[PDB]
């Protein structure tokens, strides 16, 4: 059973700076290729 | 610039009037045409997927907040002068124009329903419970056509906002404290705040027809030996765990305050 | 303080410096010199230290805007937090911003010009100043930094002065003082002592200066700073303020752009205020509006180009005076170069020689001796006497050891093949010279193009007045008006003198320079022994002499030039050919290059092949013409200009110094810009004249060098292309950038005044502002300048300076009428998507500005029949806000994706920048971690988006490349059509 008034933020932001960081690791990596 | 709108000669208003202008003008309205197209119904599809009776996020608007009635002009200051009877006038037309589906020959076809008991619906029926008037005590129109102004004993509605599929735990209760030293009396009048847990939830605007929220009235009454001073005035839900009254950010979820300013 | 010799004597010249004044000092004086008197450089004067040029790049451009934004905005949390409770840190998190991002860009900025400096400066020291000093009775050939009080050293045409030297022994001399007089006009030198002052003399030079023509042996009397240019704190190296087209066009768009942006903000500040604004809130707004529509970073943008532009032309071996002066290059239409030097190698071999009415093959073959010709009669031996004679090359010091061929010689390439020449075939040319005594010299000019020279006979039979010329043969047998065949004095007949002619077509047809020789035996009637032979006197029998023959030495083009002239004329570039020599030789030579391709036939060309003459042939039949230099003389203004828009291949014969300035200034005329490549002092003024000047590297004179704005290290012409190609680079580079940096001014200005408008909630706020410029607006845009060059770069043709510009009508509509349409309505609708999703419909939002922002009435009703209180309500618009952000980066990541090419596809164009794949991941990155960075919501009023609402972007992102696509398909499809004209920027 849904419960409204309530959202999962707590999980959506941690994913959120998850693919933050996997997008930074990778603009680095591509921008100093060997 | 020499020469600048010059009609004569190959080269007028700088790109040809008769050619240049006619082709790019049709081009430009033929591309907004398109992307107005284009915005036209990513909107419907966008639309399309919404339901017409219930938002699909709830979760900004979790709790309600008070709010009083009426507006007055400035920030929730209520001045008015007793022996000038257009200084109230707007307070009292507007309490009698939210207060006339209270009246009890217009809400004659809502239902009556038990006190104390949350009156959850499943059917698409959807009926409303009444509110009597006569709850709101000196504080309704029925009485005198003066909300209680021009004695010196304002009346002031004060309402929960409505929030679709809200159940209260416990018994919800609004309970004002006069800041001004409690030398007025704020009497709210359906004996303590009240709010019935009949009235909730609510269903929506669509769903839920007739329905017509709990008030609470408070009569701030000023006593003839003080003629005017400021009174501050403070009412909060305090029996309810659900509703939230302690948010520091909003000082409107939970409470509400207001000032009254009487004159003569 | 003015002291000096030009009073002094001779006879005390040999006393005080202790060095002859023939032979001068010795190798092992001037090395005690040397180590005793230091070397002869000036000082490097510290012009300014590190820390002046970053701050220059820290306070220039729209940085100083950037600082007062930031300094205002922490003055109004100053203010907020003096006068309310709780205050508000959006303008201390945007102030810091705001200067963290000045700093990096100024850092950033002052890293690429440190390159570029030291990358430009690397090439100063790497020519070095080579100046002619006789030492031990040798000339040589040593560095500037060498040449030490004392020695005598001689100065030439078109070379720079070492150091401050009395003149001694000066014919023809004249110098250029317009360092210290300022005009340009040059003053003769000779020996003796004319004025008093040290200045006005005339018997001395004052460094710094160079010789225009003739020649000179002086003694150095000073170096270092001890010369006169050193004694005054004047800047030597004072540059002008010129001002290139390109940073003409940038300052003109930065002005406009500026106001633009200025009259927005302040109109948006005004219409705020009348909103019931703030005025702390105001001026934020308003401080956000104006850094929001102004490029900032466009100058890191033009930095980055200039350092990469100055790293490619390092690697090409080409020196650039001026990094800006590259755009002028890439939109050069005209290129006026000189056959010897440019187009051929200068390394010249004798072939062929025309004597005795019959034409010998002449092969050097230091062994086996020649193929099958002999020593012949005594014309031969009068040829050899005169070629001896006549020359004024020898060999350098210490060089009679090797092979003659593989010898070095310190003369002109005519010359010193003559001199090898005759060394291979009679020998000893040192003795030759002192067996006839060179009384009097004609230095050669090509004013004149004959060199001439008198000597004493020492035969039996010695008139003791021998004349020598050498020369142009047409000019040279003009005067010659007898003929030696056999070893017999005969007169020269119409027969003979078509048999030379015929002779100089089959000689010069092959692409050959052909020398004639002349001897006269002066009578001793006219002439006694004693005789004082002046210049300015007729004296000698300058006309009336004996011709001898022609002398034909083969020059191969160099190898690179004809691709690099296939190159040019593809690219739509006009190649003309200015030399001196004669008609014949410079139109095989342009057909060898391929300047006159086949096909193309001249005037002369047309009769001969008819079998008609050359009148009756309408000139319009021929696209390609050679014409005379005599010619030219009379020719009229619109009669030249005739000349150079008819012929699509133009070669100019037997031009002269002044002439070759005449086809300069026509073809400036004729609306083109001229990129002339002139090496020797007869280019000077030419080279001047041109938009863009190119010197050569080795064969270059040090007034050439000085002259042009730039110059060819290894004297490849196949280096003019890549500076061409580069030109056109930089350009295409920029203009994309502009074009990426315009887009989104109207997603940042629209939803203010749809604000106003419709009376709707705010779709975008000030905070959010800044982020969409400042995350979105200026990586990507300097990741534009590191932009490969397209597949068609040098197909194209020249740019139009007027019709084509930086900044024009189409990038304008583009920008902000289609591009930034689409992504404003990409915003607007994630906005109302947002919106609509809690429950306030897209229809309900129409008026609901004034109770939406009223902190007073917390009751806004849904559509759905909710509630929503104040501080409830700006939550679900701060989302909006964040939202409308986020989606300005979805749909600048295929803006970006497009501005990438011009008129190229993006899979053709590739993937090789690594800057713009950096800068849209870590614009995406940031976009990310402001909406979800915990602690956002109460700083910037940064909320999270939920999963589903970053694709309300992608059909309006999509949008933006298929239209793109679609319309550079058109535009090659149908090369100037409608859309090329009116869509294609
Ligand atoms: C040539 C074409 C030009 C024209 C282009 C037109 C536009 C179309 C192009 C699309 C290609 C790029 C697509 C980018 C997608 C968005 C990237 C992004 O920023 O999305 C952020 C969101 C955040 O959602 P959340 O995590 O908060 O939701 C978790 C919550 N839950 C549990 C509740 C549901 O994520 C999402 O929506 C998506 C979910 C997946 C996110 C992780 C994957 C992205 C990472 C990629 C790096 C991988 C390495 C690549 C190296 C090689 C590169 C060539
Ligand atoms: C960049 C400069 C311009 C910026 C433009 C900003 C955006 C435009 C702003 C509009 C403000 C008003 C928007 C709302 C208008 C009424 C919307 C409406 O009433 O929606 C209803 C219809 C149909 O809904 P339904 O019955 O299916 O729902 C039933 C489903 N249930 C029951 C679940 C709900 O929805 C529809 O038709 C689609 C909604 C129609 C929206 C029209 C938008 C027109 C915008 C054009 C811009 C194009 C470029 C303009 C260039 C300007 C310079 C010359
Ligand atoms: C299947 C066909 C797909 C076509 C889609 C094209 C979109 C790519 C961009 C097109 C740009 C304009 C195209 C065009 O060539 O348009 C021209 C016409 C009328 O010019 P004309 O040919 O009579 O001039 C001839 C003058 N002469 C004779 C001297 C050459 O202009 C017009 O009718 C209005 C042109 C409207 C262009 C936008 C069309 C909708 C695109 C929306 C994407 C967002
Ligand atoms: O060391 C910085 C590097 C230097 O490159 P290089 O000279 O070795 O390239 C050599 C290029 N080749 C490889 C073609 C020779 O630069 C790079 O590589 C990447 C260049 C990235 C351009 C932007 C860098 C930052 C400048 C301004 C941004 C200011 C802040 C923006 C907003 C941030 C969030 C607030
Ligand atoms: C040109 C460059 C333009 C910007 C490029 C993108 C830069 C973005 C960097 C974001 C990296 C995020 C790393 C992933 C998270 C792990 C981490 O490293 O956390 C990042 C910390 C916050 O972490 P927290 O400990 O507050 O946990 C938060 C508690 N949760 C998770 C429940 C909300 O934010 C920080 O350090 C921020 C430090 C870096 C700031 C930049
Ligand atoms: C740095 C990363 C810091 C991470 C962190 O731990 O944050 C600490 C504080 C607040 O954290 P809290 O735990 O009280 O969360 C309160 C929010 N709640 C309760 C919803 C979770 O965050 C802050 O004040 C600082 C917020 C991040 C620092 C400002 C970055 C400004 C840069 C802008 C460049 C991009 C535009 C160009
Ligand atoms: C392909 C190129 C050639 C063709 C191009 C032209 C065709 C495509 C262009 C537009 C068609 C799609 C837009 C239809 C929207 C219908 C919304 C509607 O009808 O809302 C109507 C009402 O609106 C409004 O009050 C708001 C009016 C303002 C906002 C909408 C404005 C629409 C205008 C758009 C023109 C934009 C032009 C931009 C380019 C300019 C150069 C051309 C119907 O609402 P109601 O009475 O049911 O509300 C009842 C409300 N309650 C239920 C509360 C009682
Ligand atoms: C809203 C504000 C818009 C302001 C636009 C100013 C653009 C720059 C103007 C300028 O100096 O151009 C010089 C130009 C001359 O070009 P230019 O060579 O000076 O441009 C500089 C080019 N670069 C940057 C490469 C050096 O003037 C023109 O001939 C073009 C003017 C615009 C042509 C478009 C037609 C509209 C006319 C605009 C003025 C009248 C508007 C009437 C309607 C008003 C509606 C409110
Ligand atoms: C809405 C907001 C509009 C904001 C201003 C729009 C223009 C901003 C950029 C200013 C121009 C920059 C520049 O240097 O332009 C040089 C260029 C000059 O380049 P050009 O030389 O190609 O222009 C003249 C071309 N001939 C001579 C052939 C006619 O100027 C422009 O293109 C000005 C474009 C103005 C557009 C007209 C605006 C009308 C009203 C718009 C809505 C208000
Ligand atoms: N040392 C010398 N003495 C006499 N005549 C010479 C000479 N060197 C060259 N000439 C002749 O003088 C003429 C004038 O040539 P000038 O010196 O003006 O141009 P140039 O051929 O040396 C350089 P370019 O070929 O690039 O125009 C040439 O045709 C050449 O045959
Ligand atoms: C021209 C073509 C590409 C248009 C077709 C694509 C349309 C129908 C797609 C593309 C993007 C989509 C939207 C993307 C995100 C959201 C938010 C989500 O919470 C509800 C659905 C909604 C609103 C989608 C509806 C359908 C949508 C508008
Ligand atoms: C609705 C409000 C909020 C914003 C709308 C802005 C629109 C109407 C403006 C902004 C940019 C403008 C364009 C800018 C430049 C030019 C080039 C000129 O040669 C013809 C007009 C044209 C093509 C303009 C047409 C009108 C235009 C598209
Ligand atoms: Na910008
Ligand atoms: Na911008």
């Amino acid at each position: 059973e849904d419960d409204p008034f309530f959202y999962d933020e707590h999980t959506l932001r941690k994913r959120g700076l998850l693919v933050a960081a996997v997008l930074f690791i990778t603009g680095i990596i591509i921008l100093t290729s060997g | 610039w020499k020469l600048f709108i010059y009609n004569p000669t190959t080269g007028e208003f700088l790109g040809r009037t008769a050619k240049s202008w006619g082709l790019i003008l049709l081009f430009y309205l033929v591309f907004y045409g398109f992307l107005a197209a284009l915005f036209s119904f990513t909107m419907w599809v966008m639309l399309q997927t919404l339901n017409d009776e219930v938002p699909k996020y709830r979760d900004q608007i979790p709790s309600p907040g008070l709010m009083v009635f009426p507006k007055p002009v400035t920030a929730l200051e209520y001045t008015f002068s007793r022996s000038d009877p257009t200084s109230y006038a707007g307070y009292i037309e507007d309490l009698k124009k939210f207060l006339k589906p209270y009246t009890l020959e217009e809400q004659k076809n809502l239902t009556v329903c038990p006190d104390g008991a949350l009156f959850e619906q499943k059917g698409p029926v959807y009926v409303a419970c009444q509110f009597p008037i006569s709850l709101l005590q000196a504080c309704s129109g029925m009485n005198d056509p003066d909300f209680g102004y021009s004695q010196g004993n304002p009346c002031i509605l004060v309402k929960m906002n409505r929030i679709i599929g809200l159940k209260p735990e416990g018994v919800p209760r609004i309970d004002c404290v006069s800041k001004n030293e409690d030398i007025p009396n704020v009497a709210v009048y359906p004996h303590n705040g009240m709010i019935d847990l009949k009235y909730f939830p609510y269903y929506g605007k669509k769903l839920h027809v007739g329905y017509l929220q709990p008030l609470v009235a408070v009569q701030v009454s000023f006593a003839p030996n003080n003629t005017g001073k400021e009174v501050t005035v403070e009412c909060k839900i305090d029996g309810s765990a659900n509703l939230k009254s302690q948010d520091d950010r909003d000082k409107f979820l939970g409470r509400v305050m207001f000032k009254i300013t009487a004159r003569a | 303080v003015s002291m000096d010799d030009h009073k002094l004597s001779l006879d005390e010249l040999h006393r005080k410096y202790g060095t002859d004044l023939s032979r001068g000092l010795t190798s092992a004086r001037a090395a005690e010199i040397l180590a005793r008197d230091g070397p002869n450089a000036l000082t490097p004067p510290p012009t300014t230290p590190e820390w002046i040029k970053f701050c220059r790049q820290l306070f220039g451009g729209f940085s100083m805007l950037l600082w007062i934004g930031a300094i205002l905005c922490f003055l109004a949390y100053s203010i907020q937090a003096a006068t309310e409770e709780e205050p508000q840190n959006d303008n201390l998190y945007l102030g810091v911003v705001l200067s963290a991002v000045v700093i990096i860009t100024g850092c950033f900025s002052y890293y690429q010009e440190a390159k570029s400096s030291k990358i430009m400066e690397s090439f100063k020291n790497m020519v070095p100043q080579q100046a002619l000093v006789i030492r031990n009775g040798e000339k040589m050939s040593i560095n500037a930094e060498e040449v030490v009080v004392g020695d005598l050293v001689e100065v030439k045409g078109g070379d720079r002065i070492p150091a401050d030297l009395r003149i001694i022994s000066a014919n023809g001399c004249k110098v250029d003082n317009s360092s210290l007089t300022g005009e340009s006009e040059p003053q003769t030198r000779s020996p003796d002592f004319t004025n008093e002052n040290p200045l006005e003399t005339r018997n001395i030079a004052f460094f710094s200066t160079n010789c225009v023509e003739g020649t000179a042996r002086g003694i150095v009397v000073y170096t270092g700073d001890r010369t006169v240019m050193g004694r005054i704190a004047t800047l030597a190296s004072g540059l002008e303020g010129g001002q290139t087209p390109i940073a003409a066009e940038i300052e003109h768009f930065i002005h406009i752009i500026t106001g633009v942006a200025v009259f927005l903000g302040v109109s948006f500040f005004i219409l705020s205020l009348i909103l019931e604004y703030t005025w702390l809130e105001a001026v934020i707004f308003l401080i956000g509006i104006i850094v929001a529509n102004v490029p900032e970073g466009l100058l890191a943008t033009v930095t980055v180009c200039l350092t990469l532009t100055a790293k490619r032309m390092a690697r090409k071996n080409c020196l650039v005076k001026n990094l800006e002066a590259v755009e002028t290059l890439g939109s050069t239409s005209t290129i006026c170069s000189d056959k010897t030097g440019t187009l051929t190698q200068n390394r010249m071999t004798v072939a062929h020689m025309w004597f005795d009415n019959q034409i010998h093959e002449a092969d050097t073959t230091e062994n086996q001796s020649g193929v099958s010709f002999d020593k012949t009669s005594a014309t031969w031996l009068a040829l050899s006497r005169i070629a001896g004679l006549c020359n004024r090359a020898v060999f350098q010091a210490n060089q009679e050891n090797l092979p003659i061929l593989k010898r070095a010689v310190a003369g002109d390439a005519s010359e010193s093949a003559l001199l090898k020449c005759i060394e291979l075939c009679c020998g000893s040319v040192k003795e030759m010279r002192e067996r006839y005594a060179k009384i009097v010299e004609i230095p050669f000019n090509s004013t004149n193009k004959y060199q001439l020279s008198i000597h004493k006979n020492p035969n039996t039979s010695e008139p003791q007045h021998l004349l020598v010329m050498k020369g142009a043969p047409e000019r040279i047998l003009d005067r010659c008006s007898s003929i030696l065949l056999h070893g017999k004095e005969q007169p020269l007949d119409e027969e003979l003198k078509d048999a030379f002619q015929n002779a100089y077509l089959e000689l010069g047809g092959l692409g050959e320079r052909v020398l004639g020789f002349c001897h006269l035996f002066l009578p001793d009637e006219q002439f006694p022994e004693g005789f004082q032979f002046d210049t300015d006197d007729v004296n000698f029998p300058i006309d009336n002499l004996c011709f001898v023959g022609l002398i034909s030495m083969i020059d191969p083009p160099r190898a690179a030039v004809p691709d690099a002239v296939g190159k040019c004329r593809s690219a739509g570039i006009k190649v003309i050919m200015v030399t001196g020599d004669h008609p014949i030789t410079a139109k095989a030579i342009a057909k060898g290059v391929g300047i006159i391709s086949e096909g193309n036939e001249t005037v002369e060309d047309i009769a001969a092949r008819l079998n008609i003459p050359v009148s009756q042939v309408n000139p319009r039949d021929a696209k390609a013409c050679v014409v005379h230099g005599s010619d030219l003389k009379d020719m009229t203004s619109e009669q030249l200009d005739d000349i150079l828009k008819y012929h699509t291949e133009i070669v100019f014969a037997r031009t002269s110094p002044q002439q070759k300035l005449i086809i300069v200034e026509g073809c400036q005329r004729q609306g083109a810009i001229v990129a002339v490549t002139g090496d020797g002092v007869n280019d000077s003024p030419a080279l001047k004249k041109a938009d863009i000047g190119v010197a050569m590297g080795i064969a270059g004179s040090d007034v050439s060098k000085q002259a042009a704005d730039m110059i060819l290290l290894d004297d490849n012409f196949a280096s003019i292309v890549t500076g061409v190609e580069e030109g056109r680079l930089i350009f295409d580079n920029l203009k994309k950038s502009i074009a990426y940096t315009l887009t989104s001014n109207i997603p940042e200005i629209t939803p203010f005044l749809i604000f106003i408008i419709a009376n709707i909630p705010l779709p975008l706020g000030t905070v959010t502002i800044l982020c969409i410029d400042l995350g979105t607006d200026m990586v990507p845009a300097i990741s534009l300048a590191y932009e490969q060059a397209e597949s068609d770069i040098m197909k194209r043709q020249p740019r139009n300076p007027k019709t084509d510009k930086l900044v024009n009508e189409r990038l304008i509509s583009m920008a902000y009428g289609q591009i930034g349409m689409i992504q404003a309505l990409g915003g607007f609708f994630t906005y109302f998507v947002i919106l609509a999703e809690n429950g306030f419909l897209p229809i309900h939002l129409l008026g609901l500005r004034v109770d939406w922002d009223d902190r007073w009435i917390n009751d806004v009703e849904d559509s759905y029949g909710q509630q929503w209180t104040y501080e409830q309500r700006k939550i679900v618009e701060f989302t909006c806000h964040t939202a409308f952000f986020v989606s300005i980066v979805v749909v600048q990541w295929a803006d970006l994706v497009i501005c990438k090419t011009r008129r190229n596809s993006v899979f053709q164009q590739g993937m090789k920048n690594k800057i713009l794949i950096f800068g849209l991941f870590e614009e995406t990155a940031l976009a990310a971690f402001l909406s979800y960075c915990p602690g956002m919501g109460v700083a910037l009023r940064m909320y999270p988006l939920k999963p589903t609402w970053w694709f309300c972007a992608f059909p309006y992102s999509l949008l933006i490349f298929v239209y793109d696509k679609v319309r550079k398909l058109i535009i090659r499809r149908r090369p100037g059509g409608w859309v090329e004209k009116e869509t294609y920027y």
